[PDB]
């Protein structure tokens, strides 16, 4: 299928004392594979998947130097942004950055991205063309002009279309046993009386990977959203994901309702119905 | 910006009384990142609780998973207690094995 | 692998 490599960085200023808290995480698809936390003892980029531990000491040294350099860029950014927005030196502020690349089923480049936020709002982002910048406000417009004069988008485009894709393909190969394995959802339906006249039917999808999934209810073959509840997809804690969808129904009418499950790991979507003797 | 956390409290595996499992509290959709999350057993804070590395969604809101080993029983009550700048008082969400 | 960007705000 399609694949992606993404890096996420958050720095939070600490006005009372010291440097910002900095946390970096790298993912291949929905699998975390590296991390850096400025509060941790190692002060190194650390592995979080078995297939990345295959990499040699030059890799780990290089990733640690680069991730610490990202932390210092965020530290300078926080100071600059405080000045741009004429803010007090007393408050805590946040910078977030995400970048990465997507590839298709053939592992060729599809799309690249590089985006920044300040205090949880868009600040500046590279456009889909990997040439231009989207500045959300006039402070970001100043950054945009500076970056247009310093050839920044060219270097980012070269990384996103080149290096990013090349390392993604290397990791997909090295970690094939898990990264190229699809875990189809393990599905079941539960029934919970809500009164002596009605009951909730809950359609579960467990232990699946990747996270992308669709759960829909139908009544007599047509989509149903009234009296339904769909929870956000959530991590199981072992690398897989979970989700459920529920519908409130008149008791005795359970057979009209079907839950439909769509996922990359299923050749054909699944259909579930309540088994009345369950 | 200020965004209130969404909270889901659940087990890693379908729960069976007397069988070891993992209790999760997934907090998501919040901003800023500072948050207090405790897992409780009979209203008391569980000591050995671990958490994921801070990450975020397309809209920049944060998410974290807090987790610990636990053994569900007929008598014990489990919960997640969350405090954030957006909450007037800490929010307690009880664990229900059906959700 | 990480980039070495010059994205100084």
């Amino acid at each position: 299928g399609s694949h992606s490599m993404r890096y996420f960085f958050t720095s939070v200023s600490r006005p009372g004392r010291g440097e910002p808290r900095f946390i970096a995480v790298g993912y291949v698809d929905d699998t975390q594979f590296v991390r850096f936390d400025s509060d941790a003892a190692s002060q190194r980029m650390e592995p979080r998947a078995p297939w990345i531990e295959q990499e040699g000491p030059e890799y780990w040294d290089g990733e640690t130097r680069k991730v610490k350099a990202h932390s210092q860029t965020h530290r300078v950014d926080l100071g600059t942004l405080r000045g741009y927005y004429n803010q007090s030196e007393a408050g805590s502020h946040t910078v977030q950055r995400m970048y990465g690349c997507d590839v298709g089923s053939d592992w060729r480049f599809l799309r690249g991205y590089h985006q920044y936020a300040y205090d949880g709002k868009d600040y500046i982002a590279l456009k889909e063309d990997l040439r231009s910048w989207t500045a959300a406000d006039m402070a970001a417009q100043t950054t945009k002009h500076k970056w247009e004069a310093a050839h920044v988008a060219e270097q980012l485009r070269a990384y996103l279309e080149g290096t990013c894709v090349e390392w993604l393909r290397r990791y997909l190969e090295n970690g094939k046993e898990t990264l190229q394995r699809t875990d189809a959802p393990k599905t079941h339906m539960t029934h919970h009386a809500v009164s002596d006249h009605e009951a909730t039917l809950r359609c579960w999808a467990l232990s699946f990977y990747p996270a992308e999934i669709t759960l829909t209810w139908q009544r007599d073959g047509e989509d149903q959203t009234q009296d339904t509840e769909l929870v956000e997809t959530r991590p199981a804690g072992d690398g897989t994901f979970q989700k459920w969808v529920a519908v409130v129904v008149p008791s005795g009418q359970e057979q009209r309702y079907t839950c439909h499950v769509q996922h990359e790991g299923l050749p054909k979507p699944l259909t579930l119905r309540w088994e009345p003797s369950s | 910006i200020q965004r209130t956390p969404k909270i889901q409290v659940y087990s890693r595996h379908p729960a069976e009384n007397g069988k070891s499992n993992f209790l999760n509290c997934y907090v998501s959709g919040f901003h800023p990142s500072d948050i207090e999350v405790d897992l409780l057993k009979n209203g008391e804070r569980i000591e050995k609780v671990e958490h994921s590395d801070l990450s975020f969604s397309k809209d920049w809101s944060f998410y974290l998973l807090y987790y610990t080993e636990f053994t569900p029983t007929e008598k014990d009550e489990y919960a997640c207690r969350v405090n954030h700048v957006t909450l007037s008082q800490p929010k307690i969400v009880k664990w229900d094995r059906d959700m | 692998a990480l980039n070495t960007p010059k994205d100084h705000i």
